[PDB]
């Protein structure tokens, strides 16, 4: 509604990529026969 | 339920801009736009409430207020999207006409609120009023609608109006409001606060028994009033004007 | 810098006290000339009228202009804020510095 | 307030005019006047007290002129001080900027 609150919200949201918690994901696909391919997904977080 | 301690006043639109600047010089905050829509409901006269204890006057019938916020997309006409959404738009709101008409409000049909006449006695420096409040979050059923709900309780619609203005937040929980009020009917829309702004400064107290807090609140309100001496005169309104019981009809506007 | 209106206001005020100083100086010369006029030489008699007239006209219009200024005070009524944006501008400049840090070709 | 200053400057100006006329008449007829007619009113009875009253006039006009001028100057400065004091008056680029900064630090750390 008011300009000031939206301006502050925009400026604060601009820093999300720095302030937010880092995350990582690693997907490992192992080559197996008999159309049986297990998957190994490891996600690393720092809560 | 709160004890609201309030002071009132009015100003002509000519000084409006100037007034705004002075407020920002004191509070250190910028104004924030807001709007609202209030509907007043009264007990149904078709039903005879013999339960009013006439020989004892345990209670008297009263009026219920239902309030809701309405987005500005209903209040801005085709000539006004160019300007940004800030307080200056109020400078164009001097005509008795307004984009929101009767049909849209009828299509709409929240916060439920009841109040009492202020405390008696002539040794009161600020208007002290008691308010009982609740909130309606949602509903369901075959007739889920505000009108059907209030008819289920036993109340019927009386009138409605629209407030548009600005808000200032100061220290100690003090809130200062500049308002413009538009009454709405099928016949049309009429601005009761014609050529001016209604000013209201108030604080809320959660518990009426605490008296140290009430004394502090009164001290803050009187200090604020004594700060604005010479520019605007803030006064205690008439105790008989803020009475909203059905038996006697008048409306401070 | 201040808005211009204040600038010509202060210029007019400065003109006011300079005119007052000129009035005092002319009072000094008229007091000087009256002495020798009482002494008894009539050569500087014509200068006396001019000095008196200029002294009075300097005394009058200065007060008139000051009256105009005080009148301007009457209608000029009604006609930390920087902090509200101060952090913002600080923010801006800091990121600018980062840009200068981020580009190694501009650090020369 | 300002109206009081207006009035004060008014007696300031009229006092200047009156004391100016007084010192003018005193110095012009400082040469004592002797007229046989009863209409004239100029008395010099005690010889040296005449000079005392003369230096009286001198000291009065000096003090009053200096005080009035100084008061006017102080008034002007006060007006100027009141004038000075009382008159109350992209985001995406930042996103890639911070992304490059953080990746550069991560590489360099």
């Amino acid at each position: 509604d008011d300009e000031n609150i939206t301006k502050l919200n925009k400026e604060i949201r601009a820093f999300d990529k720095l302030l937010n918690i880092p995350r990582r994901e690693l997907k490992i696909n192992l080559p197996l026969t008999e159309h049986k391919s297990p998957n190994l997904s490891l996600m690393l977080e720092s809560p | 339920m709160v004890q609201q301690l309030s002071l009132f006043g009015s100003i002509g639109d000519d000084g409006y801009d100037l007034l705004i600047s002075t407020l920002t010089t004191i509070s250190g905050n910028p104004p924030l736009l807001y709007n609202s829509l209030c509907t007043v409901w009264k007990p149904n006269p078709s039903y005879d409430v013999e339960n009013v204890n006439s020989r004892n006057q345990l209670v008297e019938p009263n009026r219920i207020k239902l309030s809701k916020e309405v987005p500005f997309s209903y209040l801005i006409d085709e000539t006004m999207m160019d300007k940004p959404l800030n307080f200056r738009i109020l400078k164009s709101f001097t005509n008795d006409k307004i984009p929101l008409n009767y049909a849209m409000t009828r299509n709409i049909l929240w916060s439920l609120q009841i109040s009492d006449i202020p405390a008696a006695g002539n040794n009161r420096s600020v208007s002290m009023q008691t308010i009982a409040e609740t909130i309606i979050l949602s509903s369901a059923g075959k007739n889920s609608s505000v009108s059907s709900l209030m008819n289920g309780l036993g109340y019927v619609f009386e009138f409605q109006y629209l407030t548009i203005g600005v808000k200032f937040f100061m220290k100690h929980g003090l809130i200062l409001e500049l308002q413009k009020i538009w009454q709405i009917e099928e016949a049309g829309n009429s601005q009761i606060t014609s050529g001016g702004f209604l000013l209201k400064a108030y604080i809320n107290v959660s518990r009426g028994t605490d008296i140290d807090r009430i004394n502090y609140t009164e001290t803050a309100l009187m200090n604020l009033k004594k700060e604005l001496q010479g520019y605007i005169e803030l006064s205690v309104p008439d105790r008989q004007s803020m009475d909203s019981r059905v038996a006697h009809g008048n409306i401070l506007i | 810098m201040q808005p211009p209106y204040i600038q010509e206001r202060l210029k007019s005020l400065n003109d006011i006290e300079t005119q007052l100083c000129s009035m005092l100086q002319e009072a000094s010369q008229v007091t000087f000339i009256f002495g020798e006029l009482k002494r008894g030489n009539e050569s500087v008699k014509p200068q006396f009228e001019n000095h008196v007239k200029q002294f009075y006209e300097r005394l009058d219009k200065s007060t008139t202009q000051l009256r105009k200024e005080i009148q301007l005070l009457d209608e000029n009524v009604g006609t930390n804020k920087k902090a509200l944006g101060q952090d913002t501008e600080k923010m801006e400049e800091q990121l600018d510095l980062l840009s200068a840090i981020l580009d190694p070709s501009k650090s020369k | 307030m300002s109206n009081q200053a207006l009035y004060e400057k008014l007696e300031q100006t009229r006092t200047i005019l009156s004391v100016k006329l007084a010192e003018l008449i005193n110095m012009t007829t400082i040469a004592d006047r002797n007229d046989d007619d009863e209409g004239s009113f100029a008395q010099e009875n005690s010889e040296l007290a005449v000079a005392t009253t003369s230096v009286m006039m001198v000291n009065n006009q000096t003090m009053q002129l200096i005080k009035n001028v100084q008061d006017l100057l102080i008034l002007t400065r006060s007006i100027k001080e009141k004038w000075l004091l009382n008159q109350i008056p992209d985001e995406k680029q930042i996103e890639e900027l911070l992304d490059n900064c953080i990746e550069t630090f991560v590489a360099e750390k």
